[PDB]
């Protein structure tokens, strides 16, 4: 499939990107950073967007327009590269941890009032000021279900990231809907929701500022407190007749 | 019914050609081509809204000027298609900055009030005035939904959605999996939505009577064209929508009424 | 129901034959105005109905609510024969000059269905809303159209198809294009000070206004409402007044 | 169309009452009630077929005698229902030995030949004669199929099947699982089936011409009433059935014709 | 196609104005019989058509197959105006007295679509079968009825709906109740001994018979068939003859 | 469920039926026969129908009208009773074999020409003469399937008796229809098809005799050769427009 080719291209980007000139020397930037972060205990990296464009313009162009699948492939590639760089791990740490990839770019920021409906499921960069936050709750990623009658088990079910659930099966494969989630067989991550307010100068005359709901996950939680000026990079998505609430899956924060 | 007559294919083509000729050939008092300049200004500032004055349309085409206030939906759709064709002819590359050109009708001769709207005005292009009292935020609405089929992984074609009912899927070619149908978020097309609330003017309301109010719906370029506490002149299609809650409340079958806004002018 | 048919025929004859001192039909001149749009209700004096046929007048007073649809159908034919008008255009009858004044306290379950006349002071009004008189219901199993389904102050749908194949349980979609809508208003009036008995609060009632008789009476105006008394829905029931004519003295 | 007129509910009820009165009150030349004796003989030998002579039906009801040859399906269905009601009144316990009483029409005044049947005779009660040449065995055919729903385990109601098309399921109350629909073999109702082939008589065929043939379908009590090489008088409904194989063969759209047998008399 | 319209009008005028020595319309008396059932085809002499308008006769001979439907439509109106007849009843024209005799060998692709006349000896016949002239096709996505869908010697269905919503690919059910059926027969004739050239086998052809001209010619009967020549369906094509009149000399 | 109650009633019938009078003595008839047959190696019994009626008239009446499920329950009850009667089996024979139940009755036989369409899925008793037979093929009862791509296994699938198949699943739970039957993981039984001809005297005058297809299974195979007069007891069932072939699942043979 094309997914394997895209994953291989992302792995090649991670393993082969270098910075510097032959007059001084060359240093691999993302492989070294991945090794250092994984050894330190922080499982994340900050991948710029101009670097990916310079390596492969098509790959960067597929991240500015279909961020979901391409970001998932990039995270899997980062996990594989991090696993191969630190292959002989000490006893007890054989299992490889999952890596979270954060994005950054130097583009001119947009406005909250400029977000049209055409730019849905696209990477956006909007500034603002945080005015609210919520308690750090839990969000599941891997779940296992079990039948109530015949106690059949279907494990390792994956749940999509963001404010999206998982429709449970009806047929038992034992009445209708016999499946319940096993409590202890669930892997969870951190989870927080913020509220971004339009900048005090971009607000037009004689009008109250507008707001926008944000979503933060894993290492992005507990990074911004109310009253901070931030620049947010995230995926515009949806959570009256046909009206749907829209939020922003945050994949990068630059506190000012 | 005017709707049936304008629904005819030959009538549709004739109206299309007449509107194209009107757009291409309409001199001013000094002979200047007004629509050339209008399209130039619209494309120069990256807009997708073209205003059309009813007076000159009546002067150059009385038949269409009579057809429009009685069938404002299909006639406006044909006008939009003709305007898009003319713009693409004038500016070949405008398909990047826009995907649909809208036509806004100005100076409609008939003017009414919110207190004198009855069932006679249903499904007709009306023109009222008032003061805005509420303005909700801009929310996304489903324009053209692309339903899929789990039995075959093939995705059905676009299905237009109206502001009066919930769209239902069609039929898959051979594997009739009507039930397992869902929506993808990367191919569906959305549009802006905003529901303002207008009321009668403070000065024009009868002393004995109390102010009335009606709801209006704004879509696409029309959003964020009004702010609460503004005097506006609203032109749109008076539309009837069922509301069972009002039925239960009053104890008698009653229907809600809304206005699908088409042109808004601030005085 | 030969009573309703006879009443319809007699009412049509009265419309096309009533002549005053001038020996001319007033109702033909009235229907001349009914030709134009914005006009959907005719006027008639109950005293002149008595003059033409006291027996017919009594029959009307017996079952005014029951025979009103047939009166409307007859006036529809009269107006349509007089002048060219769309067939879908509905027409209504407004009865004026009713001497049988009543009392708010006098209202009871026995008087339901009979033409009455009450007076009161308008307390509050409501905005004008569309009302579904007869709806079009379509079976979802055979697509048979069942038109002219009357609504009895509630969303009412049948369980049978137009064609003798299906008997649908609850799947009957409604088409607004083939439906009939009339203006509706709900006002509230209270008992006047003169009528007020000693040591008793005014028994405020509610009045249903339709057709051109909408937005006719403002708040705090002494008016005389002529109309029937009906029951508006263990079976919960409540009283209400449906005034066909509103007059101010 | 006579079919539309007889499809009216009031007309249906009137025809039902007239047929019931004819069955209950029909004296003979000597005043004897013929149908009492006929029903007694039918129930005495455990039959489910009641013959009706067209002559006395015309004598006692000319309107129905004219309606029948033009709408032979619904009229015969009403006749069957009335006959069942009369039999149940006469013999209350006959619901055990039988479940449906059939009416066989005898002495139809019109007589035709297999060589003079055209599209004028479609969907009409015709009477021909000939010699049988083929007789297939008795096979079971679906009468009222009871489709089920896998989404809810509830089984849909009976769905009648005709000899001209394949019956399709309806709609489940709330869980619309149109696809997963099957048939159970213990609640469905079947009926006997036999397809004979009749040809023109050896003596009556024109010397220059060659013998013709037409197919006939026998159901329920009619099966095993004929043997190959027998001269019969066949009364039935001339019916039109599409056949694409003949279309491809001839190179022109053509349809097959079959006769739904109703009464068979051996001479 | 003003040619077809002009031909239709001229043919109708010829039907309602042709008068022989008696100065009377023969075709009105002919339609008198068309009133009765079992009659669906009219008769006309090509020589009398020439007498009335040789130009019209030539125009007919140019595109006989093309203008035949309009001739049938005109005779339909003539017969319906003459007497009460159900609208669904179709009518056909039989052309007789055609002097332009042809040869079986003379038949070629150029002569397709022109009225001709051939002779032969009947070899074999086929039983009478119904034929679908125009079928009724219904969309399965919107239930729009598309009637009068002609069949061009094959099962032909469109891909568009009657209403401007759907464009169905192949789902178009056929209703036999709204369809039109005509009698069809397929006979085979061979070249006569007199026509037989030296050292050549008879070129047997096939003849299509419709309407009342069915079961008309028995086997081994010398007959003269008057009709057009058509192509009956890389695109496989074969020749065939569609005779409107059969005569024996 | 009612199935458990019916199975318990059949077990009680098998365990408690006795024959004889107190003047001579009582002998349990079907429990002793089950023990004797199971020890001999023949896994079948011949249950009469008047005995079952005498024990429980309702149970007999539910076998003359819905033979399929009630016969299956009777066979399961016979298996359980046979397992409990010979509970300490010798080493190597711990697993209990399945028991086949054959029916017999003294009712007056019907005719092949008297079989209506109302008597579908009902026990019938028709005489005749066998005129044909086929080779003993194999019929599966337990099958196991496996995916072609992800090699998931769904074992112990049960196939209904008679000329009835099993619709294979489409979803893999891996393209459409990825499941194939594992060859060695299949349990099969014997299988034969016969042709029964109407008796030489029941045939009407001037008409050829009619035929009927039969189905035989397990110990009923190779019991009748062509040219034998038999009396067949079986289940009338089904295997043009809506026309279905009809056969007779034979559950008992009495060779004359
Ligand atoms: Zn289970
Ligand atoms: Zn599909
Ligand atoms: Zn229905
Ligand atoms: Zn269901
Ligand atoms: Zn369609
Ligand atoms: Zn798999």
């Amino acid at each position: 499939a094309k997914k394997s080719q895209l994953k291989k291209r992302f792995r090649e980007f991670l393993r082969q990107y270098r910075i510097g000139t032959d007059r001084t020397g060359f240093t691999f930037k993302y492989r070294d950073e991945l090794k250092r972060h994984y050894n330190l205990g922080e499982y994340w990296i900050e991948v710029e967007m101009e670097d990916l464009a310079s390596f492969d313009e098509d790959l960067a162009d597929y991240l500015y327009k279909q961020p979901t699948e391409h970001l998932q492939l990039l995270e899997e590639a980062a996990q594989e590269v991090a696993d191969e760089v630190t292959r002989p791990r000490p006893a007890g740490e054989e299992t490889i941890q999952e890596i979270q990839v954060m994005l950054r770019s130097d583009a001119n920021p947009a406005n909250i009032r400029s977000l049209k409906s055409e730019q849905m499921s696209h990477l956006v960069k909007i500034p603002g000021i945080i005015i609210a936050a919520t308690a750090v709750r839990a969000k599941a990623t891997k779940i296992s279900i079990q039948c109530r009658s015949c106690r059949n088990t279907i494990g390792n079910i994956a749940v999509r990231p963001g404010l999206e659930g998982y429709a449970m099966p009806r047929k038992c494969n034992c009445p209708l809907d016999p499946y319940f989630i096993i409590p202890d067989k669930c892997k969870c991550v951190d989870f927080q929701t913020l509220k971004l307010q339009e900048s005090p100068d971009a607000v037009p005359h004689g009008e109250l500022p507008r707001h926008m709901q944000l979503y933060c996950d894993r290492y992005l939680c507990d990074k911004v407190v109310p009253g901070n000026r931030v620049t947010i990079m995230g995926i515009y998505s949806i959570r009256g007749v046909g009206i749907r609430s829209s939020y922003i899956r945050v994949v990068g924060i630059q506190v000012d | 019914t005017v709707r049936e007559w304008v629904s005819m294919a030959a009538t549709r083509l004739e109206i299309y050609h007449r509107f194209k000729n009107f757009l291409r050939t309409h001199v001013d008092e000094h002979g200047h081509n007004v629509f050339k300049e209008k399209i130039s200004d619209m494309c120069k500032e990256n807009k997708e809204s073209l205003p059309v004055n009813y007076e000159d349309l009546a002067a150059r085409e009385h038949v269409l000027a009579y057809f429009l206030p009685e069938a404002p939906a299909e006639m406006l759709k044909i006008f939009d298609e003709a305007a898009k064709e003319v713009v693409l002819v004038m500016y070949p590359k405008y398909d990047r900055i826009a995907r649909e050109i809208h036509v806004r009708i100005s100076h409609l001769p008939l003017v009414e009030e919110l207190r004198s709207l009855r069932q006679l005005h249903l499904n007709q292009l009306i023109r009222t005035s008032g003061v805005v009292t509420c303005c909700t935020g801009v929310l996304p609405q489903l324009s053209m939904v692309k339903y899929n089929c789990n039995k075959c992984n093939f995705i059905l074609g676009p299905f237009f959605q109206s502001q009066n009912q919930e769209v239902r899927p069609g039929s898959c070619p051979e594997c009739q999996s009507f039930g397992p149908f869902e929506i993808n978020m990367e191919e569906t097309v959305y549009q802006n939505y905003q529901r303002i609330t207008i009321q009668e003017s403070p000065g024009k309301v009868a002393a004995g009577r109390l102010p009335r109010s009606k709801d209006a719906i704004l879509l696409a370029d029309l959003v964020d064209s009004c702010k609460p506490g503004d005097e506006i002149e609203l032109t749109g299609i008076y539309h009837n929508n069922y509301d069972g809650s009002l039925n239960t409340a009053n104890g008698f079958p009653v229907f809600a009424t809304v206005i699908l806004a088409n042109h808004i002018t601030k005085k | 129901d030969e009573l309703s048919d006879k009443c319809q025929k007699l009412f049509l004859e009265f419309l096309e034959e009533c002549k005053g001192k001038d020996g001319s039909n007033l109702y033909v001149s009235a229907a001349e105005e009914l030709i134009r749009p914005e006009r959907n209700t005719l006027a008639v004096n109950f005293t002149d109905i008595e003059y033409y046929n006291q027996q017919l007048a009594t029959t009307i007073q017996e079952e005014y609510y029951r025979v009103y649809p047939h009166l409307c159908r007859a006036v529809r034919s009269f107006a349509r024969q007089m002048g060219n008008i769309p067939a879908n255009k509905e027409f209504y009858i407004a009865f004026s000059d009713f001497p049988a004044r009543q009392k708010i306290r006098e209202l009871s379950s026995a008087k339901i269905g009979t033409l009455l006349r009450i007076s009161g002071q308008v307390v509050r009004t409501h905005p004008v809303h569309p009302e579904l008189v007869s709806g079009t219901f379509l079976c979802m199993d055979c697509q048979s159209i069942v038109k002219d389904v009357e609504q009895q102050f509630r969303y009412t749908q049948p369980t049978i198809c137009k064609n003798p194949v299906c008997a649908n349980r609850r799947r009957f979609t409604l088409d607004t294009n083939k439906s009939r809508f009339v203006d509706f208003q709900k006002v509230r009036i209270q008992e006047t000070q003169a009528e007020l008995p000693r040591g008793a609060i005014p028994r405020s009632v509610e009045i249903i206004l339709r057709a051109e008789a909408v937005e006719s009476a403002m708040a705090g105006d002494r008016c005389d409402f002529t109309g029937t008394l009906i029951v508006v829905p263990d079976l919960s029931y409540r009283l209400a007044f449906l005034a066909c004519y509103v007059g101010a003295t």
